[PDB]
RNA sequence: UACCCGCAGAAGAAGCACCGGCUAACUCCGUGCCAGCAGCCGCGGUAAUACGGAGGGUGCAAGCGUUAAUCGGAAUUACUG
């Protein structure tokens, strides 16, 4: 269970945007 | 650290009304002749008789201590009352001996444990998670006394170790280790991205305790393992370099995995007749180490690592107790 | 089916003075008028299309004391009636019993020009018309009834109206406390502040 | 019975949704890509006006929201166009 369970998605690397970085361009800021 | 002392010590009274009640119903029916013809009442009594006697003896100094304590500690410390108030040491030391009796005396709790240390994905970053769990592990077992007997490791490609499984033997090894069992999440800066944007890689650990002549295979690659193939699982033993002694450690492990399988599943049958994520995370830009269970947190990382938290792992086997 | 709660904050929130209280204390003191309401009153932003309409369109419910279902299906009245809309709806408005009650001066507000048209103290055509929302055509004599008449609540109502500017569609008399509905109102007799034109965008939309 | 007349006493009688933009209405606390939200765009990775709680506000009101179902917007089957 242990093994199958670490394969399942839920625990998938994750990656977070950039706020000053490379991919950061926002078109829309979050508040107007 | 009095305030902590009477917290600690009101976890003792927590357990008054569980030991009066208990043991007036085991005397009022449970100690009697005409019951006791039945060998599983007497067995039955026997065992709520023990419950009885653990309030007995360590209630006492709960009390007692905590009783004296307040007329000679008020005002002095330093000089008369130095005795005094390292006379409540002893308090302190007796509260920590029940706590911890709490804790343990469950099933297999005693008899040493095997884990095995598995990566996540994220693929170079998690290997390299995973020697570093290992590497937490090996300290926990130097610093509480134990030997560590290293069976499986097995190094990842670009960078870390890919599988390792470690077994470590001595006094009640199995209770401290069984909690952390599960999801270890890393949450940092990767060292191998250069754009050094924050990751999240995974660690299983798969932590077990210790415990046919044809349907085994034994294959030499000095190297030995040990192939149960009815149920289909395999350990690989490097330990040694003498053969013999090696392929015995990797039948004890087989064994215990074959146990493992075993009482699992029926728990589950029995379950059925009648943590989602992970367990712990490890956040080292935030310098910050959240238990998602039992909601504690240390805020010196490094401390954690160097080597694993008795204080967090006691905190999990209170849980797990609790669950029992 | 009636607004409750505090009168002075909704006045706030327009702007403006909306009537809301008798007017024998300047309304300055009461309240910060200027300041909207709540924790964020001093703040000012920038109101959009949408929302000046709205806001006016408040305005003109609230000092006449009416809610929504009741005003939508008054301006669907005035749509239907021929010439101007906006002015048709606002003859409408003046119209509603309670409220000609208030311009008479029976009333040191509407609110109490209404309890008092509900409390079964105003004859229309020496008939008793408890209904605030009630028309009232022309050539209509609307008085207080007799047993009324002694409220020296009505007595304070009229003082404060003769302070206050007379209108010129009504003739009212202070001893006999009955006045007469003469003709429908013209638009300019009402006050220009209000733009009955967006409030037509408004129902538009 | 409708309707009228008398009696007492503020008495027996206010909620529901929403407040990132579209869209009227903003701040603090908790959480920390979780738990959750969500019509669309998209919020949440430890200062969240977008989650949950509060205070404040807005809109409707004996109702107020959600869903389903039609036309409208859609000049997006365009005869008008
Ligand atoms: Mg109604
Ligand atoms: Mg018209
Ligand atoms: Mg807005
Ligand atoms: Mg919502
Ligand atoms: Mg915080
Ligand atoms: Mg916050
Ligand atoms: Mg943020
Ligand atoms: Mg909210
Ligand atoms: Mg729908
Ligand atoms: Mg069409
Ligand atoms: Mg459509």
């Amino acid at each position: 269970a242990i093994e199958a369970l670490l394969h399942d998605p839920l625990f998938r690397q994750r990656v977070e945007k950039n706020k000053k970085g490379k991919g950061s361009y926002m078109r829309k800021g979050k508040h107007g | 650290n009095a305030s902590r002392n009477a917290w600690k010590a009101s976890g003792g009274i927590f357990d008054i009304p569980q030991k009066e009640t208990r043991l007036k119903e085991l005397e009022r029916r449970l100690e009697d002749p005409s019951l006791w013809n039945d060998p599983e009442a007497a067995r039955k009594v026997s065992q709520e008789a023990a419950r009885l006697r653990r309030t007995v003896d360590t209630f006492r100094s709960l009390e007692s201590d905590l009783q004296g304590l307040l007329e000679l500690m008020e005002e002095l410390p330093a000089e008369e009352r130095e005795a005094l108030k390292p006379e409540l040491e002893e308090a302190a030391k007796k509260l920590d001996e029940l706590y911890h009796q709490t804790l343990l005396n469950f099933p297999h709790a005693e008899k040493n444990a095997i884990l095995t240390i598995q990566p996540g994905a994220g693929g170079t970053e998690a290997c390299d998670w995973a020697e570093m769990l290992l590497r937490m592990y090996t300290r926990f077992a130097e610093r509480q006394g134990f030997q560590v007997e290293v069976v499986d490791l097995t190094p990842g490609p670009e960078a870390g170790i890919d599988y390792a499984q470690i077994l470590v033997k001595g006094e009640n090894a199995y209770g401290l280790l069984s909690p952390e069992a599960g999801v270890h999440r890393l949450v940092r800066p990767s060292p191998f991205d250069a754009s050094g944007r924050r990751h999240t890689s995974f660690a299983g650990v798969e932590v077990i305790p210790e415990v046919k002549p044809e349907e085994l295979r034994i294959d030499v690659m000095s190297a030995v393992r040990v192939v149960h193939l009815p149920t289909g699982i395999t350990v690989t033993c490097q330990t040694t370099r003498s053969q013999i002694k090696n392929k015995e450690l990797a039948l004890k492990i087989l064994k215990a995995r074959l146990y493992e399988l075993e009482r699992k599943k029926r728990e589950e049958e029995l379950k059925a007749l009648r943590w989602g994520s992970q367990i712990r995370s490890y956040v080292l830009d935030k310098n910050y180490v959240k238990d998602h269970r039992t909601g504690l947190m240390r805020h010196d990382p490094e401390n954690v690592l160097d080597g694993d938290l008795m204080d967090l792992i006691w905190a999990g086997l209170e849980w797990k107790a609790g669950r029992r | 089916a009636r607004y409750l709660g505090p009168k002075l904050k909704l006045s706030r929130r327009e702007g403006t003075d909306l009537f809301l209280k008798s007017g024998v204390r300047a309304i300055d003191t009461k309240c910060k008028i200027e300041q909207a309401p709540g924790q964020h009153g001093a703040r000012k932003p920038r109101l959009s299309d949408y929302g000046v309409q709205l806001r006016e369109k408040q305005k003109v419910r609230r000092i006449y004391g009416v809610l929504e279902r009741q005003f939508r299906n008054y301006y669907k009245e005035a749509a239907r009636l021929k010439g101007n809309t906006g002015e048709n709806l606002l003859a409408l408005l003046e119209g509603r019993l309670d409220n000609v009650v208030y311009r008479m001066g029976f009333g040191a507000t509407r609110a109490e020009a209404r309890q008092l048209v509900s409390h079964k103290a105003i004859m229309v055509n020496g008939r008793v018309v408890n209904i605030a929302s009630y028309q009232v055509s022309p050539n209509d004599v609307v008085s207080i009834r007799e047993k009324a008449k002694k409220q020296s609540r009505v007595k304070a109502a009229l003082e404060l109206a003769e302070q206050r500017e007379k209108p010129t569609w009504l003739e009212v008399d202070a001893g006999k406390m009955e006045g007469t509905f003469k003709r429908k109102p013209e638009r300019s007799d009402l006050s220009a502040d209000i733009n009955e034109h967006l409030i037509v965008e408004l129902y538009s939309k």
